[PDB]
């Protein structure tokens, strides 16, 4: 097992009452597969990834990434944030160079100038290697954030909702920039995606969670589709119809009712 | 016809001399009590076309013929819902709706108007956010109030420029069903703009698409054969639903290839 | 109960100790023979009864404490700077609604803006030729552009969202004026009006050092020239009375601004 | 392709010239009522044109030095002074804003010295150094240090919450973190702090050298006011324009420099 979360929760001590944002979740992640998290606003799934990455304090439990507890955020659980997490006063190449030359203070500049090229050009970022994060489009600056996260060879690439504020044209294109990129690196990926038809396309084991005063893994619905995917015959497969209907059936009828 | 958009074309005289042209030929026969949606490749021009009906823009060639008459200037009988939150931060929720009612109910009775706005902020939802400043409301809550303002006007038309752009596709899913409840009973004739196919095959009674490029045609005016009392939790089970949803995806794919050709014409 | 033990040790204890050590180090400074400034013990003890304890002791043509003097250079910021806000916004709004006037008189109301408040005195005082009106005029000229250049900029920064929801409605005229434009400029009036007071009080406490009269400026600089025993003691006291009365004019607008701001 | 100049010629070039014409004419037409002691535009540009415009930087007396020097001399003090504030203000501002233990204590008593008028420090400054020239520099220094010191601590504490998040995940802590996530984030906050810390410096060097005499605009406006003369009233107006005109460059030069190094958005 490349990761384990078992018997962990979190309670916020407040003067208005002890609030539990996460109730004894339990899951395992295999080496070399995606995992996606679903849930309405307040479902606590965003809180969950903050806990694994170390941004929070695991209470009444602890993660066991690679048989060891999570100590602090580091360059092995690099997490792609919301708001594009891009420094606006550094050009793209130096912005990526920030990560590479942050936990590798052992190799000379010779390797640093070349390692970035492999992990920056392979994601379709070579013409804009000197642009600043002021003219880059929103859907285009997420391709440097992903490049930064995978440039340090992370063990688990946690993804907060990356494409939560993008457009359909670019949103569809980005996924093809993850499967091929992830296939070469075979690095476990945990992602939060509110948009069904995106979990059903990328994820290998969708784990939707319930809403309310507490939270817990409602279902572990798994995708049996061929690992290679084209998004042209996936719809044409009848298995995808009832499969997606189950998600919508078990994401609006019960569990979460935001309204 | 309740609306007779015909030969509505718009050409932009770019100062550099390019003279950009967007709309070439558009035909519509929007009837009474019919919901219509504009689905495009985000470059064909949908906000501009909607603006023509809204009146904020004037067609260079031809013109709209709403209810067998020409539209000259924006009117409060064609209230719209903009993409950016069109709320006034210095007025509370119950006061924002009062902004539009005063400009249509110019007279009547003030005592009556208080009841009208109260009932028009409940069916849409809320009922608790009333008297809450529109600066701490949820992102998806700042939009349902905007829809309340337009319906409170009691208009003959209700344009919806894509509102669900800043909303993740879980509050949007929770908000589309709300429109069903609203339009099941009241007389509504929306013309809404979106680029996500799920709502096109869900709220619309006759989805109209648009071809990408400076030659934006009417595409194919597809019709959705589903019973009016729609519900997302049963409509999806309709066998014809998924059949049509592929069709729109099929058409959009063709324009995606065409957009590459448009770039290839100048870039490659 | 929730603030005496917890809130107390971040807002009243840290400053007092920080201020206490500042006074102590100041006390140590006067130990130097060549440090002309008297120590805090001298400046706070040898001038205790005349001024601090009993203000309002008029004893001559110009003999007052830090009272009838603070409320003599502050009364010129009420009589003045009140015509600079009433006649500073209406001209600030009349100019700006049409982006044609605010294209010709922008590089005039901006060059004059960066003119020191106290440089208007020689010509202002050479026209009125009186001590009181000439001082009020400097206030009326020093703080308009900080209001005019903010109200005008505020009007032109009306978001297109508010206009669009106004055009779609049949709203235009006086009705369009008190609901969509002016209330959207109040946030920018109080961020310039705040600059006004503070940049006007600056002018009336410095422009009063030259024209004489009654009020700080005729007290903070009327004893430095006349050297006497413990002369500097009553200058530092004014420098403390100033800077806190001038602090309860930037917070006052800040307090009022937060009560009417558009949020 | 010369139409580019003509494109804005009638937009933001001509109307200002027309604005001056109306202002001068109304000013000129105002100089007809006997109860208007100031001079008309033609007087204040004909009486004072010969000695004060044709040949600036001209030296003929012990403390006149024409008008070109009295504007350069004043800028000298804002150069030698307010440069210590520039370097000794950010250094103290950064070292005090990064630590919330100290800022919570000192800031409440540094916001009082900020609002003290620039000319209220002159009696103490003039009575401390016991000299004229190195007292008009201190008044500048202790007046343009608070607009920078009290506006940098805001920058070092208002760093975007997301920037810090990029630090933690990268194990970027220490000297590297300060130079790579903190200092460049406060650069926009410093320049908006010494943009307002330079107007308050020129605003104080033109008024702090008219109570102590000396050489510089302020010791010339006041000098050329007490000596009543037919030409007296002209300098106080001609110089008043230079002070504004030069006060614009100082307040705009910061913007131009701050527009080429600032963290763009």
């Amino acid at each position: 097992n490349f990761l384990v979360v078992e018997g962990v929760s979190k309670i916020y001590p407040t003067p208005e009452g002890p609030y539990t944002v996460l109730d004894g979740i339990d899951l395992k992640v295999r080496e070399g597969e995606f995992v996606c998290l679903i849930g309405h606003s307040g479902c606590g799934k965003s809180t969950l990834l903050n806990m694994i990455s170390g941004f929070n304090t695991p209470s009444e439990g602890v993660v066991l990434l690679q048989d060891k507890p999570i100590t602090e955020p580091g360059p092995d659980r690099m997490m792609v944030f919301q708001n594009y997490c891009l420094l606006p006063w550094l050009n793209v190449f130096e912005n990526v160079y920030l990560a590479v030359d942050a936990v590798f203070p052992n190799k000379p500049q010779a390797e640093k100038r070349a390692i970035v090229r492999e992990h920056l050009a392979m994601v379709g970022l070579t013409e804009a290697a000197e642009k600043k994060p002021s003219q880059i489009s929103g859907g285009m600056k997420q391709r440097v954030a992903i490049a930064r996260a995978l440039s340090i060879r992370p063990q688990v690439l946690i993804l907060d909702e990356p494409f939560g504020a993008l457009d359909a044209i670019t949103k569809e294109e980005l996924q093809e920039e993850l499967l091929q990129i992830w296939s070469d690196h075979q690095v476990t990926v945990l992602m939060i995606t509110h948009d069904i038809d995106e979990a059903l396309f990328l994820a290998d084991r969708v784990v939707m969670m319930t809403n309310g005063p507490a939270a817990q893994i409602g279902e572990i619905l798994d995708i049996p589709f061929d690992r290679p995917r084209n998004r042209r015959r996936i719809m044409e497969d009848p298995k995808y119809y009832d499969l997606r209907n189950y998600a919508l059936d078990f994401l609006f009828n019960r569990f979460a009712h935001n309204e | 016809t309740f609306v007779e958009i015909d030969h509505v074309d718009r050409i932009f005289d770019l100062p550099n001399g390019g003279r950009y042209i967007a709309l070439k030929n558009i035909e519509l026969k929007i009837k009474q009590g019919e919901f219509v949606s504009l689905i495009g490749h985000s470059g064909c021009g949908k906000s501009t076309l909607l603006n023509i009906i809204a009146g904020l823009d004037r067609a260079s060639i031809g013109g709209v013929t709403l209810e067998g008459r020409e539209i000259r200037e924006p009117s409060p009988d064609r209230m719209v819902v903009f993409q950016n939150y069109s709320l006034l931060p210095w007025l509370t929720v119950r006061e924002n709706v009062a902004l539009a009612v005063d400009e249509v109910y110019q007279g009547k009775s003030k005592g009556e108007r208080r009841a009208i706005i109260e009932e028009h902020i409940d069916m849409v939802g809320l009922r608790l956010a009333a008297n809450k400043r529109p600066s701490e409301l949820s992102g998806g809550m700042k939009q349902r109030v905007a829809i309340a303002r337009a319906l409170a006007t009691r208009p003959k038309l209700l344009l919806l420029d894509e509102p669900f752009g800043a909303l993740d596709a879980l509050t949007r899913g929770s908000l589309q069903e709300q429109l069903m409840k609203i339009c099941n009973e009241h007389q509504i004739t929306c013309v809404m703009v979106t680029h996500d196919v799920d709502e096109a095959l869900l709220l619309s009674d006759r989805v109209v698409m648009l071809t990408n490029g400076p030659e934006a045609h009417i595409g194919q005016i597809l019709e959705v054969p589903i019973s009016r009392p729609r519900q997302r939790l049963e409509v999806v089970k309709h066998p014809s639903y998924y059949n049509l949803r592929n069709e729109i995806i099929y058409f959009l794919n063709q324009q995606k290839l065409a957009k590459k050709r448009q770039t290839q014409q100048a870039s490659a | 109960q929730k603030a005496i033990n917890n809130f107390l040790w971040k807002k009243v204890v840290p400053p007092l100790v920080a201020l206490g050590i500042f006074l102590v180090i100041w006390q140590l400074l006067c130990l130097n023979p060549n440090f002309k400034l008297p120590g805090p013990i001298e400046t706070f003890s040898e001038t205790w009864d005349p001024f601090i304890i009993n203000p309002f002791f008029d004893n001559g043509e110009s003999d007052k404490g830090l009272g009838w003097q603070i409320l003599s250079s502050l009364g010129r910021v009420g009589l003045g700077f009140s015509l600079a806000a009433i006649a500073g916004i209406i001209l600030g709004i009349l100019i700006g609604v049409n982006p044609l006037v605010y294209n010709a008189v922008d590089p005039i109301f901006q060059v004059l803006r960066t003119v020191p408040p106290l440089a208007w005195l020689p010509i202002s005082l050479a026209a009125f030729q009186q001590a009181n009106p000439s001082a009020i005029f400097v206030i009326f000229i020093t703080s308009i552009w900080p209001i005019l250049l903010n109200t005008t900029v505020g009007v032109q920064q009306i978001p297109q969202d508010y206009i669009n929801v106004a055009k779609v409605l049949r709203l235009k005229g006086v009705k369009y004026f008190f609901k969509i434009v002016f209330p959207a400029t109040v946030p920018y009036i109080f961020t310039g009006l705040r600059i006004g007071i503070g940049l006007s009080w600056l002018a009336i406490v410095a422009a009063e050092m030259l024209v004489g009269g009654v009020g700080i400026g005729s007290f903070i600089w009327d004893a430095y020239n006349t050297t006497t025993e413990t002369n500097l003691s009553e200058i530092i006291l004014a420098l403390i009375y100033v800077g806190l009365v001038g602090l309860l004019l930037d917070r006052l607008v800040g307090f009022v601004a937060s009560k009417v701001v558009a949020d």
